[PDB]
RNA sequence: CACUCAUUUCGUUAAAUGUUA
RNA sequence: AAGGUUCCUAAACAACAUUACUUGGAUUAGGGUGAAUCGAUCCUAAAUUACAGAUGGAAAUCCUUAAGAAAAGGAUUGAAAGGGAAUAAGAUUAAUAGUUCUUAAUCAAGAGAAAUGGUAACAUAUCAUGAACUUUAAAAUGGAGUGUGAAAAUCUACGGAAGAGUUCUCUUUUCUUCUUAACAAAAGUAAAUUCCACUGAAAUGAAUCAAUCAGAGAAGUGGAAUUUAUUGGCUUUGUAAGAAAUUCAAUGAAUUGUGGUAUUUUUGCAGUCUUCAUAAAAAUUAAAGGGAAUCUUUUGCUCGUACUAAUAACCGCAACAGGUCUCCAAGAAGCAAAAUCUUUAGUUAAAUAGAAUAACGCAGGUAAGGGAAGUCGGCAACAUAGCUCUGUAAGUUAGCAAGAAAGAGUAGCUCUGGUGAUCGAAUCAGAACUUUAAAGGUUAGGGGAAUCCGACUGUUUAAUAAAAACAUAGCAUUCUGAUAAAUCUAAAAGGUUCAUUACAGAAUGUGAUUUCUGCCCAGUGCUCUG
RNA sequence: GAUUCACGCAGUGUUAACGUGCAAAUUACUUGUCAUAUUUGAGUAUAGGGGCGAAAGACUCAUCGAACUAUCUAGUAGCUGG
């Protein structure tokens, strides 16, 4: 497992096509989101909501995006 | 402490099974098998032994080729 | 005190066999393995150890990057700075030496 | 032990399956003598010696 | 009777050499065209500890003179070498200290050591701690020439015969007096079995000649002819001389 | 500290007089300090028996076995370049 | 007595031996 | 290792486990052992064995790279404790699990005219070419003792959350949980060591528990590198709370701070000491010198894997008080891993019991007065015993004798003082008062005066002898120049000391130190340069 | 190759227990020793007129002043028994 810095090298993630799966993970003070890629399961920490909404729109339609919470699947 | 105690400490197989005759005759150490003599080509036999003989030889088994070349 | 075991089959305490014992979840303790300690690269010359590459396993100098298992400098990785520096000198002053002592003197 | 060569493992399994009696169809043949396994033996009586 | 314990030591099971830990052997380059009309250079790499022996011994690397490579070599060092010092082999070498030369170049009272008994054998005499030989004096008309050896004998060898100019390291070894069993013990950890030696006297007439009965004596004289049998030739073998002499 | 029996207190009473008087000489020549001939620094240290290091200057040299140079070969040095000079000049 | 040619003991990567130039 | 199905379950109890058994390691029938990452496999060690050759009447022996038209250099085997590519956490089964499942990783083998920076030490998510050949380094190296970094366990300070225990006597109380892997990241920040630049130290400085170091250059200032149980040591972060722990409700909810100049274990590090001891190799890997040439994806074969590992699974005829190699390791108390008691875990069964309370026993004790008078002999038992202070003789190899001998003190409670850092450590000293006047529950030297033997540490007749016997260091003698001496072999380009070379190899006697070794060469040996 | 205690090991004494034993050599207490001439596993080497032995004729699979096993062998017996 690998943690992507800042805003921008997450988007060029869901952009580019080597990406398999997103999983959503909302904790009590920030969100994850977990970019299951080919070798890595890539995770950014975001701490504001707004950019919280901004990521979750470019997901892509066609992939698996798990939306997980204080129960897990 | 010759009888009982010495006993103890016998967890090491001088001899395995032998791979020619069958036997747990074959000397780890010596790399040779006391009942058969193994890699010897030739089979162990001695005339002192005449029960050893008659133990492991010509029609003490199964005689699958030479119990049809005799009768025929 | 929570007690452990061996989880491979050595049974005991050879240079190969070092383990740590480590805390996990709920309390209880896992046993690890702990690499040898390794020595570094030596200087040909006077025997010292080289800087700039790190002490570890042989094979495991693969891994690394190309410029993390050399220094750029010639000889770098198998002679010290000093014991190049004296090969530029002794290189340089002997040749120089003959050709004033012999070589049409 | 538990490290085993795999021929002498076999020889372990077979000297298990021949350590059973006789079936109970055998004891009901006409002329029957065989009613008991006399090459029967037990772990902790008799070590097999391999 | 037994065998004596004289006569097992022949068959070499328990007493082979403990030589496991030892460097190598210790000896003169391969006598080439390079050493018998000129000379070689060697550097003097380290000196090391040979398990066993009393002497230091040193790692010579001769760089090559026919093809391309090195030449790792092991001599025993002579006293005073010192590590990256330049010592050379050759008919035309200088008389120093290391320097290996053919003993008919060496002048009369010279000192050397590690000297060739045949020409080209790699060293036989003056070997041990301290030892060395004596260049007694020449001979032209037969190209020999007379040494002393450290026993005293003076011995008649082949002018090329090759020496190294020195003392061999290491001396006054046995000037310390050894104090206890266990440092004893230590002495012989690379080398064979000998060490605890149980006197004649106190076995049984089984195991030795010397082994007496109600008193510890041995009862017969204990000068022997050369001609004893083994497992009878146990004292003195061929005394001249015997007793404290004066 | 003790009167008389300095390194060789180490032994205790248990070797006789002269044998623990003669060894004291020898352990106080083999565990001292010797002038580096290359470098003049007092800093030559056994290490095995024959082995010379010297510490601060980074040489290894050849000597006797309980001191850096015995007595034998230091005529032996003497007598080699005396023999050397005759040798070179006629 | 002189030699080597069987014979002995060796050493090497059988690596400039011997005679001229 | 050894055993070999003894493992798990169900039915069943004739025999077996010195009574009995509904129990069982026993009877019957089924079930059970899952690996690219753990091992074997691979490499070599001591050593072992081939073809050809050498030797032998023979069987066969020798040689292991020397003898060879064999093998760029030398063949086979030899370690489940040595070397070694790479996997972790949680859950799961009646039983297997670094092996299955979930999630997350790693490794190997594949497929899709040749760069910069820094004065320097040296540094740059592959970058930034690098053949033959050669070299270097690694794998890969004793032990002792001291100091110290980090982790874990134990103890403890602050702040709590949840549950439990005691509670007519008190106790803001006692107890339990408050966790987190492999592999990676790089907010913050260490200890030790080695180098580099500036400058040039004497009025000599720098420093350590100890040392040790310096014009072949100290200290100071500023830097570089490496080590610290994976990346980079620690906190922190991703994994990752969604797991797990502790609770509550009837699957759903709650929590999961911060510290310590404390002790122990583990793991490194730094210098010190010690050797007539210097304390493996190979597979395999990297670098250098040289300058010839011009992110995705696939696969990962074979074998072991159950169980015991012992007061019942092993070896002793057995469920034998015997023997048998290791790993982990809580509290009290103490110098102590001692004796004693307890926590987690395991167990209350381990060749049957009940009544009675004779003799004589086996094991453990006590005793008036006397105190070895007993006896071959203080055998056995008693006795002394921890710590602090005072004190300690003859003799002596001057090191010791020595814990000599001998004497005084020691409890409980209430206080005071000394030993540090910018709050904390148990340790030491002293003073009041009280008592049954204090090491003693457990643990825990009896001492002195002589003589004999062996100098000392050590070894020995497994199963009646542990010693004065053997060894030992010291002393002394003998032979030997290596094609030798000793010596194995029937023989041998055969073998051992010998990878050796007189400060060595081989054969002997006496047995540390001090003092001294007297006279005898006729006899028997040995020797002669006759 | 100092003195001691502990984990371990041994075997000084009781000439204790037991002596048709827990045991074809053990148990208890006392005692000694308890890391460098120390202890110990596995691998390996040495074989019967031989090996190995800090030496007791000790040890060499409960067997040692010459192992075990088989053959010569139904060895011979002026001696004992029937």
């Amino acid at each position: 497992p690998k943690q992507v810095q800042e805003f921008k090298q997450i988007l060029k993630l869901l952009k580019s096509g080597s990406i398999r799966a997103v999983r959503v993970k909302t904790n009590g003070e920030n969100t994850k989101f977990k970019v299951r890629c080919a070798k890595y399961l890539y995770t950014y920490i975001c701490a504001d909501k707004a950019k919280a909404e901004e990521l979750k729109k470019a997901i892509p339609k066609d992939i698996h995006v798990v939306e997980i919470a204080k129960k897990a699947p | 402490t010759k009888g009982t105690s010495c006993r103890g400490t016998r967890h090491n197989k001088t001899h395995i099974l032998c791979k020619r005759c069958g036997k747990r005759s074959w000397h780890l150490q010596k790399q040779r098998c006391a009942s058969c003599g193994y890699p010897d080509a030739k089979m162990r036999q001695y005339a002192w032994g005449y029960k050893a003989l008659r133990r492991r030889t010509q029609g003490t088994g199964r005689m699958r080729h030479l119990k049809i070349a005799l009768k025929r | 005190a929570v007690r452990v075991t061996y989880v491979r089959k050595h049974s005991y305490n050879t240079k190969s066999n070092g383990i740590r014992i480590v805390k996990t979840a709920g309390g209880n303790m896992t046993v690890q393995h702990r690499q040898k300690i390794s020595n570094g690269v030596r200087c040909g010359d006077c025997g010292c150890v080289l800087a700039g590459i790190r002490h570890i396993r042989p094979h495991q100098y693969g891994w690394l990057g190309k410029s993390k298992r050399t220094v750029t400098r010639a000889y770098g990785g198998v002679k010290c700075h000093k014991c190049v520096q004296k090969k530029i000198l002794r290189a340089f002053l002997i040749n120089e030496h003959n050709l004033i002592k012999l070589a049409a003197a | 032990t538990g490290h085993k060569g795999f021929s002498y493992k076999l020889k372990l399994g077979k000297k298990i399956h021949q350590n059973r009696g006789v079936p109970q169809w055998f004891r009901m043949k006409t002329g029957n003598t065989i009613n008991y396994n006399f090459k029967r033996r037990h772990w902790n009586r008799r070590k097999m010696g391999m | 009777g037994r065998r004596t314990l004289s006569q097992r030591k022949g068959r070499g099971s328990i007493f082979k050499s403990r030589s496991h830990h030892k460097l190598g052997v210790a000896q003169h380059r391969a006598i080439d065209f390079f050493e018998r009309h000129s000379t070689v250079r060697g550097l003097v790499k380290s000196i090391e500890h040979d398990p066993g022996r009393g002497a230091p011994l040193a790692r010579v690397v001769f760089r090559n003179p026919r093809q391309y490579g090195l030449d790792k070599e092991l001599f025993i060092c002579a006293e005073g070498l010192y590590s990256g010092q330049y010592i050379y082999c050759g008919s035309k070498a200088s008389l120093h200290i290391g320097n290996v030369l053919p003993i008919g170049q060496c002048p009369e009272g010279t000192v050397v050591c590690n000297v060739e008994s045949k020409p080209g054998d790699r060293g036989i005499i003056a070997r041990a701690s301290g030892n060395y030989a004596t260049v007694i004096s020449h001979n032209a008309d037969n190209e020999t020439t007379r040494i002393r050896l450290p026993s005293g004998a003076k011995k008649t060898l082949k002018s090329n015969c090759r020496a190294m100019v020195g003392i061999i390291a290491g001396g006054g070894r046995t000037e310390k007096p050894i104090l206890k069993a266990g440092v004893a013990y230590r002495m012989y950890k690379a080398k064979r079995t000998t060490w605890p030696r149980v006197r004649g006297v106190a076995m049984n007439p089984v195991d030795h000649p010397h082994g007496g009965g109600n008193h510890q004596h041995v009862g017969h004289p204990t000068t022997l002819k050369r001609s004893s049998p083994p497992g009878q030739k146990a004292g003195k073998v061929a005394a001249r001389r015997t007793g404290l002499i004066r | 500290r003790t009167k008389k029996v300095g390194i060789v207190g180490k032994y205790g009473t248990r070797y006789g007089a002269s044998l623990r008087k003669v060894i004291k000489k020898i352990e106080i020549a083999q565990h001292s300090k010797y002038v580096c001939p290359f470098c003049c620094k007092e800093a030559v240290r056994r290490t095995a028996c024959g082995i010379w290091e010297c510490k601060g200057c980074g040489k290894q040299i050849a000597g006797g076995a309980y001191t850096l140079s015995t007595i034998s070969g230091a005529t032996v040095r003497s007598t080699v370049r005396r023999l050397r000079d005759a040798k070179n000049s006629q």
